[PDB]
């Protein structure tokens, strides 16, 4: 009926963050902006565009008329590490896409790891390699496997851990997985890993016959 | 204080919708014979 | 005093149907648009629709319609929504929330989550990850492979070795979940002293302890 679009979709500064929204028809300012977080219902901040909700803090700065809004906080002393969404209530309800936000730091480089498949593995038929790439920034990495010199995308498993809180890093972890008898046709194995922190890939590594 | 959302039509029955920015609620102002938060009931 | 209270989580073969439950403390709903809310995981906020209990009237996002019946008893001071043609779009948490006298959202209930799934309950394998055929930090590993339905535990030498530690959350892999969990300690301390991966998985009764050792 009523389209919302709330750019950015994630975002770091560590600072003074603004958030846009931009909406099909014009909605005469019945926005409101929302702060999610793990396992708690959204909490209302800011309502009818720049309202403050009664009982928050007065960094949190939503603006706009028309089609158009901003939302900013002032500084995310610390506990506005979250999710944010915008809301119209012009005329029933749409929530914008949302955006999160992270805490940005120096660029760090992935500690990085492989693990063949366990002897307790192999007697069940199944093959995993495993390959974690920890405490890197930021975000974004990209692994590829390559069995015997040969890249194969089928059956990677990929995870990345939260944003840690001490030092605000990345982790991912990242799983090929074969059958026991797919795994004992090949030597090599190998994950490499590319990110901000190299022009040039992390490459650990394993041979069967060692 | 403001005028209430399009989307609050029927909202109030029997009455007008009052947006109460500030203070983050809607109130039914009621018609006179009409009680009750959404002016549903009569006298 | 206002709350919003949901039923319980549930599981559902692909096809089927559920019928998921607030009921409000506080407020007659009666006097209120009831509202339901979507979260499938990772993602953001999908408003699915409302109703008013006091004429049974009721609206939808149209990407919803077809899926969605919203409902109320004035009797119970409930309101429910109930999904029909589960597919695994429909897994996500659902949150009922309140309109009417609040001109926006303020409260929710806690969430019902909705998994739908015709995946059996099942343990999970446990294997150890361990460096192979060495300078002052070294990383060992545990792999917890194949277990329905979430969640599980993994912890190292029983919560003891909290530093360090990285587990990464599970992903599905032909309906079933793995996960994976790192920890990093000084060359020093391993193999000379041990590392033990310690996972539990409630829906099955199951506890796994696994040592690592050194792959030889
Ligand atoms: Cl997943």
């Amino acid at each position: 009926d009523i389209q919302m679009t709330q750019s950015p979709s994630s975002l770091s500064a560590s600072g003074k963050v603004t958030i846009t929204c931009k909406a099909s028809q014009d909605i005469n300012k019945y926005i409101a902006w929302y702060q999610h977080k793990p396992g708690k219902g959204p909490r209302l901040l800011i309502h009818y565009t720049s309202t403050l909700h009664p009982g928050i803090p007065s960094r949190f700065s939503g603006s706009g008329s028309g089609r158009d809004y901003s939302f900013s906080i002032s500084n995310l002393e610390p506990e506005d590490i979250a999710t944010y969404y915008c809301l119209q209530y012009d005329n029933l309800r749409t929530f914008g896409g949302g955006t999160k936000l992270e805490i940005k730091r120096a660029d760090a480089a992935p500690t990085v790891s492989i693990f063949p498949p366990s002897s307790e593995q192999l007697t069940s038929g199944g093959a995993s390699v495993v390959c974690f790439l920890n405490n890197f920034y930021p975000k974004d990495i990209n692994v590829k496997w390559k069995i015997d010199g040969s890249e194969r995308q089928n059956g990677v498993l990929n995870s990345w851990t939260d944003q840690d809180s001490k030092d605000s890093t990345y982790s991912m972890s990242s799983t090929l997985t074969l059958t026991k008898d797919e795994y004992e046709r090949h030597n090599s194995y190998t994950c490499e890993a590319t990110h901000k922190t190299s022009t040039s890939p992390i490459v650990k590594s394993f041979n069967r016959n060692e | 204080i403001t005028k209430c959302s399009s989307d609050m039509n029927g909202y109030c029955l029997h009455g007008q919708c009052i947006y109460l920015v500030d203070m983050s609620q809607n109130y039914c102002r009621c018609e006179v014979g009409y009680t009750g938060v959404r002016c549903e009931h009569f006298f | 005093e206002v709350q919003l209270q949901q039923s319980g989580a549930e599981l559902v073969k692909p096809g089927a149907s559920v019928k998921l439950s607030c009921t409000a403390s506080g407020f007659n709903i009666k006097d209120t648009y009831m509202h339901w809310v979507k979260q499938r995981p990772e993602q953001g906020l999908e408003w699915i629709g409302r109703i008013d209990p006091l004429n049974d009237k009721t609206k939808y996002d149209p990407k919803f319609q077809g899926k969605a019946t919203i409902t109320a008893d004035t009797s119970s001071n409930s309101a429910y929504l109930q999904l029909s043609s589960l597919t695994s779009e429909d897994t996500a948490v659902y949150y009922c929330s309140r309109g009417g006298g609040d001109p926006v959202f303020v409260y929710w209930g806690q969430g019902t989550l909705v998994t739908v799934s015709a995946a059996k309950t099942t343990p999970p394998s446990v294997y150890p990850l361990a460096p192979g055929s060495t300078n002052s930090m070294v990383t060992l590993g545990c792999l917890v492979k194949g277990y329905f339905p979430e969640p599980v535990t993994v912890t190292w030498n029983s919560g003891s070795l909290s530093s360090g530690v990285h587990t990464f959350p599970a992903v599905l892999q032909s309906d079933l979940y793995t996960l994976s969990s790192s920890v990093t300690v000084p060359s020093s301390t391993w193999p000379s002293e041990t590392v033990t991966c310690n996972v539990a998985h409630p829906a099955s009764s199951t506890k796994v302890d696994k040592k690592i050792v050194p792959r030889d």
